[PDB]
């Protein structure tokens, strides 16, 4: 029943000094050794320290690990913070032939430019149509800030059963990107007149038209 | 001063719905602006918190306990009531109906603690067996005599001599699981040897979770 | 903030059910709604998440021993909550400032508002920008997206004062079961008298509290429960006297009382 | 997800002072007030001290408790040890609306002489043979130490099918007591001549036999 105790989230501006901790509950924290893991988003993780004191060969001469056994905490210090440092540090000991990991710090990273909001509107496929289903999509694209708000219509009824919208996501010429989808019965595509996707941006609104043709 | 006492049933099956009821006298629930809270604790754990209320509707429970615990306070009666769902096995604990002030505070004053133990599939009756001394049953001046409760369930089982008027030399022993799911234990007590056939004794063995009261003599053995 | 000439109840400050943390010392807080004093100052400020235990009698840091001590004698009660959803935002918000730099300690209750860029060399450089000398007072990091450790909460101390005046904060006594026609003793917020209350037949203005006579004494009063006029009487008249027959005459006395109403005969001269 | 951490046996000898420890893994110890409970086994608990510094009108003054922030950890420093006070103490916080217990210390300081283990036996009742059933109670008391061995014997060979039996138990008067219960068919409860049950304690064996009747 030993588990190590350690920040969720820790921030600390670059060029200063940070201590992250690492509490045991049952066991004391100079039984065993106590590693800490730098693990990069998307990456494998990777040995930043050993032995409590010992820097392997690679990493900077600033992970510094200390052992506070009488709180029974393992701290490791950050001199320095930089911008390759935003990674996940795990603390992990041995306890009794099970290794324990502990809860994971990532460093902070220490807000985009001006986008005008982009709306493309696709009536159902007619393939979409010969399998027997309709979906209205509607889309966003090259804006900023990342919040729009969607509202699908029909004619003049707005709609919300089928709606699904996507969070807007960041885009390669750092603008932001965003869909929605509207799924449909072949006949309710073809009871309305006109179908319409209204989106709302920073006030102004952009709206286009489908019909059935 | 005021006190606390808890009724309802020790008993439950599991997945089971509880009714256990505190009731208070010597105080008011509604004056005082007091509050009111639940407290169960294992044998052999610490103590864990079930939830708290308030003589209006305001209640707060337990995250692990969240959804399944219903407490209501009725003021005519002067008592409130906690309902718990969905029961299991792991749920036997002493429950304990807890006086307290402060929210932050401290529980000042404390109920008996009732005794629930869950009784999966079916709750069983007990079988009280006579001991009858004999010859080879003494050893010097002292004989021993007592009854045996055997397949009965759940736990627990209360045996009392002579409605509570012998003490001294009665041992109450635990019980053990059997071959075959049910219980078993036995009480006895040590009496003189020339108080036999001159003295009367009689265990009461009850049995709250199947509501059933034996009461058994015991006798010298009558050889056949 | 001074809190003057309003009654206060404490229950409802308690029973929100909303705070994370509540120290209150000097006073038992299960009794400090019975027990008054005379003023009470409610300080109230912003601290993150991880200073909220340095704000006790007795701790060293960097935030109590600059910007607020707490004496021994600290009988004020602390309240704080988190208030991260309205007092940060995104984009980084840095409208609450703190002071991390002192030349030396200050006095416990003492604000200071000395917008004098510090340095190491503290006394010479004073308004200017030289050698490590950096202003004290500095930005917050408050974000929604922080933990636990680190939230915006809104902390308020509830001190109080000793020193004569009569109870304004707190309400010393509340209504208690009204007797008249017998002698007790009365504080009707501007006496302390003891004597009967009688049914008067004088209605007074409605701007009036209390009543003087041609001998300029205070013997009518105005119950603020629901207005009626109680008149003032004391119960203690004159004194007692003891008449003997004489010596080689009696042995037995009779006791005389002066104004006091009452074997026992109800003379014209008393009892 | 704020719990209480306290040692689960702290033992010293009666007359010197101990300290209970109760540390917090998240939350703060100075933000919310923490109370002491001292139960009895087998009844309701009593509140020993509360408000972190202060006593209850009742128990002792050498009940004190102290509060270190810094390492997280509440402390119970209890002087002059005695008979009574050899109980469970629980602490208690409060969290934010959600009150949480500690893990529970028990305070046992521990040996005493050898008891003969008196042992009687039973026969089955006659109640219990119209039922169908026949039980033998085999049973040791006023024994120590609480280290007993069974063995059911009957006239074909000992017996094991059957047999149950208890752990030793403390009594009143110091000493153990023990049972053992040996189901049987009636046939077969007739079918020996006679039934013995023999207690072996410390090398010493006391054999009681019985027959029916
Ligand atoms: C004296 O008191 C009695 C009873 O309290 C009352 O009946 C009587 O009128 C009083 N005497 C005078 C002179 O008021």
């Amino acid at each position: 029943n030993f588990m190590l105790t350690q920040p969720h989230s820790v921030s600390e501006s670059p060029g200063k000094t940070v201590t992250i901790s690492c509490t045991g509950s049952s066991g004391s924290i100079a039984s065993n050794y106590v590693q800490w893991y730098q693990q990069r988003p998307g990456s494998a993780p990777t040995t930043v320290i050993y032995e409590d004191n010992q820097r392997p060969s690679g990493v900077p001469d600033r992970f510094s690990g200390s052992i506070d056994s009488s709180s029974n905490s393992a701290s490791l210090t950050i001199s320095g913070l930089k911008t390759e440092d935003e990674a996940d540090y795990y603390c992990q000991s041995y306890d009794s032939s099970n290794v324990v990991f502990g809860g994971g710090t990532k460093l902070t990273v220490l807000g985009q430019p001006k986008a005008a909001p982009s709306v493309t509107l696709f009536p159902p496929s007619s393939e979409e149509l010969q399998a027997n289903k309709a979906t209205l999509v509607c889309l966003i694209s090259d804006f900023y800030p990342g919040a729009v708000t969607v509202a699908w219509k029909a004619d003049s009824s707005p709609v919300k059963a089928g709606v699904e919208t996507t969070t807007p996501s960041k885009q390669s010429n750092n603008k932001y990107a965003a869909s929605s989808y509207l799924s449909l019965t072949p006949e309710q595509w073809k009871s309305h007149r006109s179908y319409s996707c209204q989106v709302t941006h920073e006030g102004s609104t952009v709206e286009k038209t489908v019909a059935p043709t | 001063q005021v006190q606390l006492q808890e009724s309802g049933p020790g008993l439950v099956k599991p997945s089971e719905t509880l009714s256990l009821t505190c009731t208070v006298s010597g105080g008011s629930v509604s004056s005082g602006g007091y509050f009111w809270s639940w407290i169960r604790q294992p044998p052999g754990k610490g103590l864990e918190w079930i939830g708290c209320i308030y003589y209006s509707g305001s209640t707060n429970y337990n995250p692990s306990l969240k959804s399944r615990v219903t407490i209501s306070v009725d003021t005519s009666k002067d008592q409130f009531s906690l309902k718990l769902s969905s029961v299991t096995a792991a749920d036997t604990a002493v429950y304990y109906c807890a006086r307290q002030l402060w929210l932050r505070g401290r529980f000042d004053y404390w109920g008996q603690g009732t005794l629930v133990t869950v009784s999966s599939a079916s709750t069983k009756g007990p079988s009280v067996f006579p001991l009858a001394p004999s010859s080879k049953s003494t050893s010097g001046g002292t004989a021993a005599l007592g009854c045996l409760v055997k397949d009965y369930f759940p736990e627990p089982v209360t045996v009392s001599w002579n409605s509570g008027a012998l003490t001294s030399g009665v041992h109450t022993f635990p019980a053990v699981l059997q071959s075959s799911g049910l219980y078993s234990l036995s009480s006895v007590v040590t009496v003189p040897s020339s108080s036999l056939g001159t003295q009367t004794y009689i265990c009461n063995v009850n049995h709250k979770p199947s509501n059933t009261k034996v009461d058994k003599k015991v006798e010298p053995k009558s050889c056949d | 903030k001074r809190i003057s000439n309003c009654v206060a109840d404490y229950s409802v400050l308690y029973n929100s059910a909303s705070f994370s943390t509540f120290k209150c010392y000097g006073v038992s807080p299960t009794k400090l709604n019975d027990l008054c004093f005379t003023n009470v100052y409610a300080d109230s400020f912003v601290i993150r998440g991880d200073e909220v235990r340095q704000i006790a009698p007795g701790q060293t840091g960097k935030i109590a021993d600059y910007n607020y001590k707490l004496p021994d004698d600290f009988t004020g009660c602390v309240i704080a909550w988190n208030s991260n959803n309205l007092d940060s935002k995104v984009g980084g918000n840095y409208n609450y400032l703190y002071r991390l730099f002192r030349k030396s300690n200050l006095k416990p209750f003492e604000r200071d508002i000395s917008t004098e860029i510090y340095q190491a060399g503290s006394t010479p450089c004073n308004g200017v920008e030289g050698f490590n000398c950096y202003f004290p007072l500095q930005s917050y990091g408050f974000q929604p997206t922080n933990g636990v450790g680190y939230q915006p909460y809104r902390v308020v101390v509830l001190s109080f004062e000793l020193l004569h005046a009569p109870a304004t904060v707190c309400g010393p006594k509340k209504s208690t079961n009204l007797v008249k026609n017998k002698c007790v003793n009365f504080n009707f917020n501007g006496l302390t008298g003891t004597g009967v209350l009688t049914e008067s037949n004088k209605k007074f203005l409605p701007f009036q509290q209390f009543g003087r006579d041609i001998a300029d004494t205070t013997d009518a009063v105005r119950d603020p429960q629901t207005l009626e006029i109680l008149d003032i009487t004391p119960c203690s008249f004159g004194g007692v006297s003891v008449i003997t027959p004489g010596t080689n005459t009696s042995n037995q006395v009779a006791v005389l009382y002066q104004d006091v109403n009452c074997n026992v005969f109800q003379t014209r001269a008393g009892c």
